[PDB]
């Protein structure tokens, strides 16, 4: 069945690309152009959105 | 190599196809069954990486895990890091002059704990032929050193 | 609480724990150390082990 | 360090076009290039595989199974969870006997049962223990919380409510507090009566989280062990605390193999606390709010916590930096600690009361 | 990574890839000649999957195959029990009281060479047991009940014949894999055991001989710290000062059996190992029926007492002494007379029950 195929490993990718997110994402505790510029990422991938 | 001998076995039997060394098949196997030796011979050194006394990928890692960066770490020999490495992870023992003997020859020394010459805690080591810090880390609560070279 | 994984290992771990103590109970048979003891708490030392 | 897929690809391209010469497998939409796109393929699924082969050999950056196996066989013993006890009143309207096995029900579910048979002729309200059956961190309580029974007995009211609340549940720890106590255990090896044996034995009991260990404290033969329990509000220790810890040192048995432990019986180790010694700094700073300021006082505290010790030294600059850490200020001019802080080993610094 | 993919999977998507990047689409029933390419690379790809698996199966040592668990005790320190002998008794008749030589060989039927190691004079014509060794490391040289053993090269005025009526014991192979990781994990788990009084116990009483012992912690002040020993199993029950020097150096310095590294006393504390000095307190005690049997258990019972209940600078009421004659229940009357005071001795000093009379 190749259609009902598509979907779940659609999940599986998904929340694959989650996990390595979670991993990789490093806190940054400064309040400099590092925090700042993470925060204009974050409000521009939340304005495309 | 035997890696393109497999790849030819692998293939079907029978009168088409040519299987013979010097044949178009033959010299395809080899540039298609390359690859997958050097990624065995990677899994081969996996074996090798294992332990931390022959480990050269996962140095960074076992310091790490280790907490070995310190005085009896040498400047840069990489076998001085693994040797460090490889005696850190199985440090452990008493406090007697045998045992102190047995752990600065491990590390490539040669010393004797003697006895006393002023008092009774100060305990006389002779060095004959990184040690002073490593014993000073490692030496009794109690006890104080004294030493000498020869 | 063994799973078929592990049921063999821990039986093995505690078939030479048991076989440690047997050992060592029954090596020493006739001792004038061993006179000291009482007979009935040997008996029931060694059908115990 | 994998190869990536690109590079795979073009070595698989490059050893087909040396193997037959004259070719060009790098041509759109063609079979040798169908072939080495294949191959490149099949050879990113084991370099994937011998990553994760790899990676397992140390616990720091192992699974949670694998990890939970180098625990077991290095040694680190995972400690079960605990049942939910405390104390349940009781109403009675004549004599009887309560078994052992009754059990009282929460609103939620949660049953309680009795461990021990008791006997009572008051007639009246009367106080039992009572242990849960779940052994887990729900067990535990608030203030108040009513209750009732499920096993009829004679002579008792159903409902039952108790004023002290269930206290003592909990869980097993997490495989990172596992692998946390396993790289400790690796990175300060275990000696008889050494600098770091001395510390973790003073650690390994309960309340303390912090302590120091000086070799040759007061002369050749003696060592002194001097441990902070931050947990509680005096944030230091009592007598009787320095006692058992003393005492802990003095003698334990060994989990492992079951035989007693400790400190030389030659040497002498005289445990004794800490004495405080407050720090008043004078900070201006240009806004003023409640937030900023407890902002900047625990900012203080956790720089003390981190870079401070007894018999240790504070340079201004720690302060300076720690007050400049804070996001919210403008001005974080530092005007009292100028000089330098020192204090003898038997008194540990402390951030005093702040003037602003 | 875990649960590698089958080769189904890989045939199904190598075909797929040789598939998808080509202009036409293949029909449904074809045999084309990228199809055996595409199967090839598949068990190329699941046999190196397969390796990998088996690589790392191999790191952690409660699932490594023996030579590989092999090399981790070879890593660790940890060195393999090799095959043992089996040695028993075998009673040997002489003629005219020969001496035997130092390696004399018997053999039994099966074909397994027995040898004596030692060098033994007969004074008399008759039969005497010596200790034998077998020459087979294996468990086969291990026989049983009254076996018989002839010799291989004759001796003068010995008869080719050995009963062993008491079978030989011993025979231990080769150590198993789940013996050798069980004592790797022991030295990796082990604990270090920093001198304390409970630890010069257990250091005394591992030398072969040594049966009780005890340590006396801050002795003449602190620093330094006694210690005493003494050997039931022979007839002189205290030691000699061979043995007090024997003690003293494996105290200072001896290899642990069941750990590799090196053990032994505190750097800074001094000990002493002395040994006991014999107070002798005589019973003579009262027995109404006298016989030599009533008098044996009654001995053995006061020295029972003794080796229970008497410790290096402790005293011993005379409560205990009438106790232990009265549990014998052999008797009708009895009486203590010499013991009516209350026994006691310092450190070096150890109570002991000196001859009995009248008894």
């Amino acid at each position: 069945d190749t259609s009902a195929a598509v979907p779940a490993q659609a999940v599986a990718v998904t929340g694959s690309l989650g996990d390595t997110l979670s991993s990789v994402w490093q806190t940054v505790k400064d309040g400099t152009a590092a925090a700042t510029a993470v925060m204009e990422a974050v409000t521009g991938v939340i304005d495309d959105i | 190599t035997p890696w393109q001998t497999a790849f030819l076995q692998l293939l079907p039997s029978g009168l088409a196809w040519n299987k013979s060394p010097d044949s178009k098949l033959s010299a395809l196997a080899q540039a298609i069954s390359d690859v997958i030796a050097t990624a065995a011979d990677d899994a081969r050194q996996m074996l090798r990486e294992r332990f931390p006394s022959t480990s050269r990928w996962y140095l960074g890692e076992w310091e790490s895990f280790l907490g070995l960066p310190d005085c009896t770490s040498e400047n840069g020999t990489l076998s001085e890091r693994q040797r460090a490495a490889a005696n850190k992870m199985r440090m452990t023992g008493n406090l007697s002059r045998r045992f102190y003997e047995w752990l600065a020859a491990q590390y490539g020394f040669t010393v004797r704990l003697t006895d006393s010459t002023e008092g009774q805690w100060v305990t006389q080591v002779n060095i004959y032929g990184a040690l002073e810090c490593l014993l000073e880390k490692y030496k009794p609560a109690h006890q104080i050193y004294k030493f000498v070279y020869h | 609480l063994c799973d078929t994984r592990t049921a063999f290992s821990t039986w093995n771990r505690l078939a030479q724990r048991f076989e440690r103590r047997h050992a060592a109970t029954a090596g020493r048979q006739g001792t004038i150390t061993t006179s000291y003891n009482s007979p009935v708490a040997e008996k029931n030392i060694a059908t115990l082990n | 360090s994998p190869p990536t897929l690109s590079s795979l690809i073009a070595r698989t391209e490059q050893n087909i076009e040396q193997r037959l010469p004259g070719s060009w497998p790098q041509a759109r939409e063609k079979t040798l290039s169908a072939i080495a796109y294949a191959q490149a393929g099949l050879a990113a699924g084991c370099h994937e595989h011998i990553s994760w082969v790899g990676r397992q050999i140390i616990p720091s950056t192992a699974d949670e199974d694998e990890l939970l196996e180098h625990c077991r066989f290095w040694g680190v013993r995972r400690k079960q969870a605990t049942a939910a006890s405390g104390p349940l009143t009781v109403t009675t309207s004549a004599a009887t006997t309560i078994p052992a096995g009754t059990r009282w029900q929460r609103a939620d579910g949660v049953v309680y049962s009795l461990a021990d048979t008791i006997v009572i002729d008051r007639a009246g309200t009367t106080e039992i223990t009572v242990t849960a059956l779940a052994a887990g961190e729900a067990g535990n309580t608030g203030e108040n919380t009513l209750l009732t029974l499920i096993t009829p007995v004679a002579c008792v009211v159903s409902d039952a409510i108790t004023v002290k609340g269930f206290s003592g549940g909990a869980d097993i720890e997490s495989a990172a507090e596992l692998l946390s106590r396993l790289e400790y255990r690796v990175q300060y090896p275990p000696f008889g009566g050494n600098q770091f044996d001395y510390v973790r034995w003073a650690r390994e009991v309960s309340g303390v989280t912090r302590a120091w260990c000086f070799p040759t404290w007061k002369g050749g033969g003696t060592v002194g062990v001097t441990f902070v329990m931050d947990n509680r509000s005096n944030i230091f220790p009592q007598p009787a605390d320095v006692e058992r810890v003393a005492d802990y040192i003095a003698g334990h048995t060994d989990p492992i193999t079951g035989l007693i432990v400790g400190q030389p019986d030659g040497v002498n180790v005289t445990v004794f606390a800490p004495k405080a010694k407050p720090v008043n700094p004078r900070i201006y700073i240009s806004p003023k709010t409640a937030e900023l300021k407890q902002a900047i006082t625990n900012a203080i505290n956790t720089m003390f916590f981190n870079e401070v010790m007894p018999g240790g030294a504070l340079a201004p600059s720690r302060i300076i930096r720690a007050v400049a850490g804070v996001t919210g200020l403008d001005d974080f001019e530092v005007r009292f600690p100028t000089e330098i802080q020192r204090s003898e080993n038997t008194e540990l610094l402390t951030a005093g009361t702040i003037e602003w």
